[PDB]
């Protein structure tokens, strides 16, 4: 649309028809997170909780 | 990306003719509430949007005041100028804060906020260019008929509502018609229809005119009255400067081509047209056409005009359901009473044997002389007691002692009225039954009596509507007097 | 009085104030009334002798304070007195705008 | 209602450098039949346009004249140069017997038995404004009694 | 019920009772039902005869006040 732009209109980027979504994860089970491992490949940027 | 934020700037300050500072400080405040509803406490937020990169800086806003209502959002003057001695009462305090990320949610919120800027800059000079339309005659299209009311879209986003009321009688739009209408009133409802439509008022009769009739628009024809039963008929009072001109035929044009365009577009209203005389008597002839006026009998006091017409004539003068004589009233403001030379000439005749039986009982004169009195044109008790004493003197056979005891038994006869009233219920009852009603002096209970309001009882029949007339009662002090009254009467 | 007043040609925007000073005073207290007048009070009747003539044409009752060389003959309402001292336009100037407040009630 | 008539139309003519140039003038009437009356001239270079702008200041010439049940007062001269029109009231002459540029004129103002002849040289924009002069000063006995004796009987019987 | 959605207006009441009615911001006749006589009583302009109307036109609807 033209209004693909209204991001533009506030930023900018290209155009806005490429599907902006999360990957989301499915259902089934609870629990609770007790650790986390990140592993990152040298020469990447480490973020800030790594 | 930089130069993108000028181009859209340059890209709308050019198609809505807005000021750029107006569109910035409005983003600036949509960033702001965008960025507020991001984190789940209340925040304070300024957002500030440079004017030549585009670029945006984010603040935790602290509105410096005096005291302090909320620690989240306000800081205290001592507090601020501990940061920066500038600062004064209403400034902000900043917060180096992560601007929020234009995303689509945000870009919805500007555009929004855009919009919103754009009805109160774009809209609003329009509607300031189009004066004349606000008043004049404007032309929409049916964008929704409701029981109600009917939405008219005027383009450029306006909506304009005409109400029921507002409507004539046997008009039936459908979505899509094309109606015009006079713009009578702008209120400030932007969002939905602010402006309010009539095509029932006479406003929208004296704009027709103005648009068919050249004569008007160039002010050498002016309306100065106009009265109107909406859909059924007018009446329009005209007067011309210029003696060669007919104001009637200017309105009428060739054949009533004219008056038949106006009349067309009311529904097929009928209209007559009148001269507009400076004399009462003569305008209110000219406003019972086509009804032949026979005689005319003009009360001041009462601002109320006789009209006696042909027995033949009285129906065309009263017109069906009063419609001629209601209107003719109207257009004049003079209460029009019509009836025939034979019942004006009883109701003469009885008026002038109740005056000749109120002077003969309360001046001690005889039936000859207070026939004279009559004749002369005295109707009143008050006339006799007040008119100046030339006017009494011209009168043939009053001498200088005899016009002077006349205004002395009109004044004691006067002045024995009230003191009847008062001896039977005026200073006696209505100053002790009626007293009781919560806010009663001397004075009000002597007003209430002289309406015929003698009693507790009398005063707690009464309506607010009732006693509003009486100087010195508003309808506050009257509703609660009639609560006093009926208090004691229907609950004591 | 406001806007464009320089907004394309300077030269030509001091034409068009050019245009207005000379139009201000031909067209001075006449664009406050709209349509034509009621009456017409004339100071001199010699000298204004064409709009008694246009005014004679329609129907509109004038005032003139005639000298002695003019013709009282169009003029309804007369008046003789002189009319080329300052004191003495002051007077019947004077008189006709205290009256004329009275009359506006 | 205003009942407009028009007379005659004429092609006069101006020169110039390059040639001639025409033009149309075209002398009308209106009246309303009950006593007002007027004539208006007009010219213009194309004939709609000249009878057009002919009635529009026929409208604003109207004149009252004083008349009793379709017919003169009295007998009245009419000059206007060259144009000596004759008017006789004849109490019922059964019809308006007059010439042309007559015909028109005492139609539309109302008058239906004068009998009437125009004397010197009949040209009708001169005749029209012969008429209109012996109309205007022709008078009621109305004013003629308050002005003379003073009394409306015996000023006729 | 669909009867309480209607204007006072509808209930064929005197000129009096209906511009009493309106000028307390009465405009249903599900806001009527609500009020009680003796708040009626103390409106301005509300007599005895014109309560006594009210209740009759009520009472051919089968309403009461007070509802």
């Amino acid at each position: 649309t033209p209004e693909e732009k209204l991001l533009r209109a506030i930023f900018g980027e290209k155009a806005s028809d490429v599907k902006d979504s999360s990957l989301r994860v499915p259902n089934g089970v609870s629990g609770t997170v007790i650790d986390v491992q990140v592993f990152t490949r040298d020469g990447v940027e480490k973020d800030k909780r790594a | 990306m930089n130069k993108e934020i000028l181009a859209v700037v340059e890209a709308v300050s050019n198609e809505k003719a807005l000021p750029r500072e107006k569109i910035f400080e409005a983003l600036e405040s949509a960033l702001a509430t965008a960025t507020k509803k991001k984190y789940e406490q209340e925040i304070d937020v300024r957002v500030q949007i440079d004017r030549k990169s585009g670029d945006f800086d984010t603040f935790r806003r602290w509105l410096v005041v005096d005291e302090v209502t909320q620690p989240t959002k306000e800081i205290t003057l001592e507090a601020a100028r501990y940061e920066d001695e500038s600062l004064n009462l209403g400034d902000y305090v900043e917060d180096q804060i992560e601007s929020v990320t234009f995303d689509r949610i945000t870009t919805q919120t500007a555009k929004q906020v855009i919009v919103q800027k754009v009805r109160e800059a774009e809209r609003a000079m329009v509607v300031d260019q189009f004066r004349e339309h606000e008043g004049e005659i404007i032309t929409g299209v049916v964008k929704k008929v409701n029981r109600d009311n009917i939405s008219l879209d005027l383009g450029n986003n306006a909506e304009a509502v005409i109400l029921r009321e507002d409507m004539l009688p046997r008009e039936n739009f459908r979505p899509g018609d094309r109606v015009r209408g006079v713009l009578y009133s702008v209120r400030p409802e932007a969002r939905g229809a602010q402006l309010f439509v009539t095509r029932s008022k006479p406003e929208m009769l004296i704009e027709l005119f103005r648009i068919e009739v050249p004569e008007i628009g160039e002010e050498v024809i002016e309306i100065k009255a106009a009265a109107r039963d909406p859909g059924s008929r007018a009446k329009i009072a005209v007067k011309t400067n210029d003696k060669r001109i007919d104001p009637v035929g200017a309105c009428v044009g060739m054949r009533g081509a004219r008056v038949q365009a106006v009349s067309t577009e009311l529904g097929g209203e009928r209209i007559d047209i009148v001269l507009w005389d400076d004399n009462p008597a003569q305008f209110v002839i000219n406003a019972m056409a086509p009804a032949d006026v026979a005689s005319i009998v003009v009360d001041e006091d009462k601002h109320t005009m006789d009209i006696a017409v042909e027995a033949g004539n009285l129906a065309q003068a009263i017109g069906r359901n009063g419609q001629n004589v209601r209107l003719a009233s109207q257009l004049s403001g003079w209460e029009l009473n019509v009836m025939t030379v034979d019942d004006l000439q009883a109701k003469h005749q009885a008026e002038a044997h109740a005056a000749i039986d109120t002077f003969t009982k309360y001046l001690d004169i005889d039936e000859d002389f207070a026939t004279v009195l009559v004749e002369e044109g005295f109707s009143t008790l008050e006339e006799l007691a007040y008119v100046p004493m030339k006017e009494l003197l011209e009168i043939e056979g009053l001498d200088e002692p005899t016009v002077e005891a006349l205004r002395e038994r009109a004044k004691n006869a006067l002045a024995t009225i009230a003191q009847a009233q008062e001896e039977s219920l005026g200073d006696n009852k209505p100053a002790d039954d009626l007293l009781n009603l919560e806010g009663v002096d001397r004075d009000l209970a002597f007003k209430l009596a002289a309406r015929g309001v003698c009693t507790l009882e009398d005063l707690a029949e009464q309506g607010i509507d009732d006693l509003a007339d009486i100087e010195g009662l508003t309808d506050e002090k009257a509703g609660a007097l009639i609560m006093a009254a009926r208090n004691i009467c229907w609950f004591g | 009085q406001d806007g464009t007043f320089d907004k394309l040609t300077k030269k030509e925007a001091l034409m068009r104030t050019r245009e207005l000073e000379k139009l201000e005073n031909s067209l001075g207290g006449i664009k406050d009334m709209g349509g034509l007048p009621d009456a017409l009070f004339v100071i001199d009747a010699d000298h204004e002798h064409i709009a008694i003539k246009e005014a004679n044409n329609l129907g509109i009752p004038v005032f003139a304070i005639v000298d002695t060389n003019s013709d009282p003959d169009g003029v309804d309402f007369v008046i003789p007195g002189n009319d080329d001292a300052i004191r003495a336009v002051t007077l019947y100037l004077g008189a006709v705008a205290a009256t004329v407040r009275e009359g506006r009630s | 209602e205003l009942q407009e008539k028009l007379i005659a139309v004429n092609r006069v003519s101006k020169t110039v450098k390059g040639g001639r140039i025409f033009s149309f003038t075209a002398l009308t009437v209106v009246g309303d039949g009950n006593g007002r009356v007027g004539f208006g001239y007009g010219k213009a270079r194309e004939v709609p346009a000249a009878i057009q702008k002919a009635m529009e200041k026929a409208r604003r010439n109207m004149i009252n004249v004083a008349l009793n049940n379709g017919t003169l007062q009295h007998p009245v001269k009419g000059v206007h140069t060259g144009s000596r029109v004759f008017m006789q009231p004849a109490s019922e002459g059964t019809g308006i017997i007059a010439g042309g540029a007559m015909r028109a004129v005492l139609e539309v103002a109302g008058v239906h038995n004068v009998l009437a002849k125009a004397y010197g040289s009949t040209n009708p924009i001169n005749v029209v404004r012969a008429t209109i002069d012996g109309l205007e000063n022709m008078n009621s006995p109305e004013m003629v009694a308050a002005k003379r004796g003073k009394s409306v009987e015996e000023i006729l019987g | 019920d669909p009867i309480l959605l209607r204007p006072v207006d509808d209930l064929e009441l005197t000129v009096r009772s209906a511009n009493c009615l309106k000028a307390e911001a009465i405009h249903y006749i599900g806001d009527l039902v609500q009020r009680t006589e003796v708040e009626l009583l103390k409106t301005p302009n509300l007599g005895k005869k014109s309560l006594t109307e009210i209740k009759d036109v009520l009472a051919s609807r089968g309403l009461s006040l007070g509802m």
